[PDB]
């Protein structure tokens, strides 16, 4: 219940990473009901975004940083389920449901 | 302890140093330093008004008084030399009482003007009253009053505020070299003025605004417009000439409010010219905001970027490669010139050059177009020979360094060129290449003066570069340089003075005009900010595209207008006349639909079908590293490595045509200054 | 006779070097020894000698349509740099 | 029990490894300690007969961006028994969890939640550590010096969605910084 | 994320030329180059949408060059360092005002 | 009527303050100096301003715009 101490090693940290991913995935049906996503996105797409998020941070080697990321993820998930801030194609911070990029940026504005 | 302001102290020899005590603490200073300078090395800030490091000592304000042991009176530290074993006290009751008494006398007749005074909020008198003299005022009598004086359209005058420090008078005589300001009368009734009604005409006149510690001399175009606490400060460089004076740009929102000098001991030493100081008001007038193409009726209509680039891209493919010509403007950054050169070369053309006299010179060796003595190195020269150059209107801060050297070291100045008004002693040797022929052959008092010179300096203006006999003249000068041992491993006295901010980087990048007549045979002319090129030399059926932020004539002729950002809105690379590379810092947003110059040429190239290997300014600087790597090593002082010996011998004949003036109007030299109210008023009354 | 033909083969030749580094010593020797003759035989060909404090010695040639080729001059002697010039002149030009 | 007695008696009685810095001043007696000893030092001061520090007035964080451990956590404490105040400070960074003192002073619970909300410092064994002041789903820690004054997002009613929504901030007139130095 | 890839300039602001007092130097700043502002078409007020509009000048400060560099690199910003210019103290004498001009030439 | 006033004044019924202060005749002073406070009660006016009258043209108070002249010479 209380905030646990900082992880000793990457095995402890990974056990915690797996525990969080399990909790995040198990709440997916609750989210789908709250935001009425039955005709917007698939539950696996929600799972992919969560596992993606975790895979983008696979280069972290410091267990303290991993603990902070897990804590922030747990906080973010709790808000999404309890205090939903509904936006159409957006759940929290996740978008749900012949020329190079330079010329597009050039056409848009002078600030890239 | 860190010296005040982080100031550096140079020691000619450790043996030539003395020990003094500043508030008990022990400091070591060179022999000849004053008590005030010793206090700065100790890190103690002494209050001052009449003392300026770059002016002669006056010792009249009496605000720098400190206590010296065994001295019966308080000592003016600004004038008193430091002596070994001297014990200097600055916070004693004697020193504090002296400061309060002097500050009382200073405010006795000072007007209650802080609310209407532009110095308010950045005033040494305000700050020192709050700090040193915390006297409840007890002066109840009538204040004196003074009438205001007229000094022209740049310097507004409220002379009731003057504290008679004479900084302005000393600056006029010693730095500007124009003796117009004096102190008239005697006693409390003495007044700073010109006595007879005359305006301040020196091109360095605006610097009296910075040195006046009170609001007696202020900028008239900046009058009442802003308070210093609401201005964002940006440290950048000036592009009005080829000197690269360091400046601070003050802005409030999307608007430049004023330009004031920045300290750079190697270039401008906290001074700037009046063109640098007062050209800012042109940055918000007659700005090209949108891409325009001329209509059926021959009238410009605004369009989007996509339609404008499509038109230029389509029509560029309907001409032969040799008929494409690119001209870079005098305010072009190194990045945009590199992208322009790549774009034109990748279209099969070799007609890229920078506008101005140095359009088609030999850029093989870097000594041949740079001031090799360096600006700071001019102070060591004991003789100056100027050929085809008026530094006063061409490079004002370079001319300032010459005057300072002539005044201090008593250097001699020989001048060969059209008649001119110099602010220092200068013999007029002649007007054209005949005098060079006489100087080469000797039998002249200046020739034996040039021989008897330990460290002579020759300065040759870039204006002579556009002459038919440029190689004959260059060979004649390089022969004079050898005959008098001007170039040695300990003294490189051969100098070439550039006029345009873009000229040095253009020559480094290889933007050299190969065909001298490629402009009259061109059908696609790309004028990247080149407003000073003669546009009636272009064929009437040629497709001209003008890209810049201002313009008067090339805008009229152009078939397409591409709005570009100015130097205050972008991070661009510029190299000065001595080879020193610097970069501008963005201070304000860009107006309308404008874009950076390198972005426009890269965007056009993509539309035109050429793929340049870069998409960002970092990839452009990587490209530059392959051409002119000095322009990517910014703020690095590097000596030359090759000299005039490698130059193949020339046998061309000389043209009897006398040297022509390059700068006809000091205030009207670029498109920014041509769009400026103040510069127009300066041309009207200050010329 | 190839040294008198560098103008018909390339539009510009660039030689980058260091002023003081020992790695640039042969290239500096090459420039001081060869620049005079090369420029006299090719008066209209721009030969850009650009020195910088920390650049490995390089040598560049610009051809038609802006195609360029670079030769790394590190660990090379004066005659071999001359050969690197000749192959630039004779091949890809 | 004056500040002279506290400074001297704490020097004599406290274990030496706990306190790295002791400041006696009219602004307040201050004891700087390592994070691993903060909990034990606060339990000593609370239970010891000659100190009897029974009230935790508050806990606050201070951000020092120029420091390796940028956060300073300050514990203002009070002894009603001896009519004296004590300040105990410790330093922290963005990832190091420090010990919670809720088991010692129940009033610390909301103050530690505020520190986590405002600065991002986390507390080991805190029964319920979550943001307490900011809006739900808030990102960042506003009291950090690098957090912008006006934040990153703002809310408005959006009629097509029939709800209040959050979007990136657009300021009609910017905060004007008046540098008076 | 989005605001963590912007490139900044780390510099130490110079002394103002309108005052002879040196009491504002020694500080090190992080310049976010916030140059996207416009006029509100109701009152002419200056508008922005850039969150780092003034935090670089109002709140963030550093006492050393290293501290600013360390802060930038921890957040992931791409920084360029501009070293400050300093004055060179030179030997000055009041007696120089009355230097002899030498014999008439 | 001028450009400075037209930036804020959009009503032409009354005269602008620049017009109104121009119609107040210069005050004759016996002497070469006058002190202006902008009010009969000094505490309700502007900071006291001492104005020199040596010039022929009338001298303007920089705070309230009142004009002064030397009465005799
Ligand atoms: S110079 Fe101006 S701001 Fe300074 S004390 Fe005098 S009136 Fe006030
Ligand atoms: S006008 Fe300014 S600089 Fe000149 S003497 Fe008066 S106070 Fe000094
Ligand atoms: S500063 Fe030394 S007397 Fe004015
Ligand atoms: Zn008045």
């Amino acid at each position: 219940i209380g905030v646990p101490p900082n992880s000793a090693n990457l095995t402890e940290a990974r056990r915690r990473v797996f525990d969080f991913f399990r909790a995040a995935c198990r709440s997916i049906p609750t989210i789908m009901d709250i935001y009425n996503l039955q005709d917007v996105v698939a539950p696996s797409q929600l799972r992919y975004a969560i596992s993606a998020q975790i895979r983008n941070n696979a280069h972290i080697t410091d267990p303290k940083v991993i603990d902070l990321l897990i804590f922030k993820g747990m906080e973010e998930l709790t808000d999404i389920v309890d205090h939903a801030k509904q936006r159409h194609h957006i759940i929290g911070q996740y978008v749900v449901g012949g020329k190079t990029d330079f010329l597009k940026n050039f056409y848009t504005s002078n600030y890239f | 302890r860190n010296p005040v302001g982080g100031a550096r102290v140079h020691f000619s020899n450790p043996e030539d140093a003395i020990e003094v005590f500043v508030d008990g603490y022990a400091v070591k200073v060179p022999k000849g330093f004053t008590v005030l300078q010793a206090c700065e090395v100790a890190g103690v800030d002494i209050p001052r008004f009449c003392y300026h490091s770059r002016l002669s000592i006056a010792g009249n304000c009496r605000m720098c008084l400190v206590e010296v042991e065994k001295s019966p009176k308080p000592v003016a530290s600004c004038a008193m030399p430091a002596l070994p074993g001297m014990k200097i006290k600055t916070d004693t009751p004697i020193a504090k009482k002296a400061r309060e008494g002097v500050m009382e006398f200073l405010l006795m007749n000072h007007p209650l003007d802080c609310p209407i005074c532009d110095q308010g909020g950045e005033c040494d008198l305000q700050d020192q009253s709050m700090a040193f003299g915390s006297d409840r005022g007890r002066f109840t009598e009538m204040k004196r009053s003074v009438v205001d004086k007229n000094l022209g359209p740049l310097v507004k005058t409220v002379m009731t505020r003057c504290i008679q420090c004479t900084r302005c008078v000393r600056f006029a005589s010693e730095v500007a070299g124009v003796q117009d300001l004096g102190i008239l009368g005697r006693g409390s009734g003495e007044e700073i003025g010109t006595y007879v009604e005359k305006l301040m005409t020196s091109e360095l006149s605006g610097n009296v605004i910075d040195i006046c510690p009170v609001g007696a001399l202020t900028s008239k175009p900046f009058a009442f417009k802003a308070r210093n606490w609401e201005l964002k400060a940006t440290e950048t460089i000036d592009v009005s000439d080829a000197v690269g004076s360091n400046i601070r740009v003050d802005s409030r929102g999307p608007e430049v409010m004023r330009i004031i000098p920045r300290l750079n001991e190697d270039i401008n030493e906290e001074w700037i010219s009046d063109k640098t100081r007062f050209c800012y008001d042109g940055l918000k007038r007659q700005r090209l905001s949108d891409p325009m193409i001329r209509d059926s009726d021959g009238r410009f209509k605004a369009v989007s970027w996509r339609d404008a680039l499509a038109v230029v891209g389509d029509i560029i493919h309907q001409v032969k490669p040799d008929e494409i010509v690119g001209v870079a403007g005098q305010l072009s950054d190194a990045e945009s010139m590199m992208v322009l050169k790549d774009f034109v070369n990748r279209m099969g053309s070799d007609n890229v050059w920078c506008e101005g006299t140095a359009a088609g010179v030999d850029a093989d060796l870097r000594y041949s177009y740079l001031m090799n003595t360096s600006i700071s190195g001019l102070e060591n020269a004991d003789l100056f020979l100027l050929i085809g150059t008026q530094p006063r209107v061409e490079a004002a801060m370079v001319n300032a360094r010459i005057c300072k050297t002539v005044r201090a070291s008593n250097a001699k100045v020989g001048y060969v060129g059209p008649p001119a008004e110099f602010n220092y002693d200068c013999k007029h040797l002649g007007t054209g290449p005949d005098t060079l022929k006489e100087i080469a052959e000797g039998r002249h008092p200046f020739c034996t003066a040039l021989k008897n010179a330990k460290n002579p300096a020759i300065i040759v203006g870039a204006g002579l570069f556009n002459r038919t006999d440029k190689n004959a003249i260059l060979s004649s000068v390089e022969s004079i340089a050898q005959a008098n041992n001007v170039v040695r491993p300990d003294w490189n006295g051969l100098n070439f003075l550039l006029q345009y901010a873009a000229q040095a980087a253009a020559l480094d990048l290889g933007l050299i005009q190969q065909s001298a007549k490629a402009l009259e045979s061109a059908k696609f002319v790309y004028l990247m900010g080149a407003d000073d090129v003669n546009v009636d030399k272009i064929p009437k059926d040629a497709f001209v595209v003008y890209q810049g932020h201002h313009g008067d004539k090339a805008v009229y002729r152009a078939n397409v207008i591409l709005p570009a950002s100015a130097f205050t809105e972008k991070e661009g690379t510029y190299e000065n006349t001595e080879g020193f590379t610097q970069q501008t810092v963005p201070a304000v947003p860009t107006v309308g639909d404008a874009r950076d110059d390198w972005k426009i040429v890269r965007a056009l190239s993509e539309v035109s079908g050429v793929k340049l290997p870069y998409n960002s300014i970092e990839g452009v600087r990587s490209r530059i590293k392959s051409v002119a790597p000095n322009l990517v090593h910014t703020d690095e002082r590097e000596p030359a490595a090759f000299g005039p010996s490698l130059k193949p011998e020339c046998k061309e004949a000389m043209s009897t045509t006398p040297f022509q003036t390059v700068v006809e109007n000091f205030y009207m030299t670029n498109s920014i200054t041509r769009a400026s109210k103040i510069m127009a008023q300066c041309s009207a009354v200050l010329l | 006779a190839w040294r008198g033909s560098i103008s018909k083969s390339m539009k510009e030749l660039r030689i980058l070097l260091c002023q003081s580094s020992p790695a640039s010593a042969p290239t500096r020797t090459f420039v001081e020894k060869n620049y005079k003759d090369l420029k006299s035989l090719n008066p209209k060909l721009p030969i850009l000698i650009r020195e910088c404090s920390g650049v490995q010695p390089q040598m560049w040639a610009r051809y038609d349509m802006g195609v360029e080729r670079c030769v790394n001059l590190d660990g090379l002697t004066e005659p071999q740099i001359l050969k690197a010039l000749e192959n630039l002149v004779k091949s890809g030009a | 029990m004056d500040n002279q007695f506290i400074f001297k008696y704490s020097w004599e009685t406290l274990p030496k490894k706990w306190v790295k810095k002791m400041e006696r001043s009219e602004h307040g007696n201050r004891f700087d300690t390592n994070t691993d000893y903060l909990f034990q030092l606060l339990c000593f001061l609370k239970l010891h007969t000659y100190t009897r520090v029974q009230v935790l007035i508050d806990i606050c964080g201070v951000d020092y961006p120029s420091r390796k451990r940028r956060f300073e956590v300050v514990y203002n404490l009070l002894s009603t028994r001896y009519n004296s105040r004590i300040r105990v400070q410790t330093s922290a960074d963005e990832v190091t969890r420090i010990s919670s003192v809720v088991s010692l002073f129940p009033s610390a619970g909301w103050w530690e939640r505020e520190v986590w909300d405002m600065f991002g410092v986390s507390f080991i064994n805190h029964p319920d550590l979550r943001r307490i002041l900011t809006d739900y789903g808030f990102e960042g820690h506003p009291l950090r010096k690098d957090f912008p004054l006006s934040g990153y997002v703002q809310v408005r009613y959006d009629d097509p969605e029939k709800r209040v929504v959050s979007e990136p901030i657009e300021m009609t007139q910017e905060f004007r910084y008046f540098d008076f130095a | 994320e989005e605001h963590l890839s912007r490139k900044v300039i780390i510099y130490s602001p110079a002394r103002t030329a309108t005052q002879s007092g040196s009491g504002k130097l020694g500080k090190w700043k992080i310049n976010f180059v916030s140059t996207l502002k416009w006029e509100n078409p109701l009152m002419g007020w200056t508008s922005t949408g850039d969150p780092y509009a003034n935090v670089g000048d109002s709140a963030l400060a550093f006492d050393s060059e290293e501290a600013a560099k360390s802060f930038a690199e921890r957040h992931g910003w791409d920084y360029k360092v501009k070293k400050p210019n300093t004055p060179l103290l030179k030997v000055k004498s009041y007696s120089d005002n009355f230097k002899w001009k030498g014999n008439p030439q | 009527v001028g450009n400075h006033t037209a930036k804020w004044m959009q009503d032409r019924s009354k005269k602008s303050p620049m017009e109104l202060i121009s119609e107040v005749p210069p005050i004759k002073v016996d002497g070469r100096i006058v002190a202006c406070e902008g009010d009969t009660n000094p505490a309700l006016g502007h900071p006291i301003e001492f104005i020199c009258l040596d010039l022929n043209e009338p001298a303007i108070c920089k705070y309230c715009g009142l004009r002064y002249v030397q009465d005799h010479h």
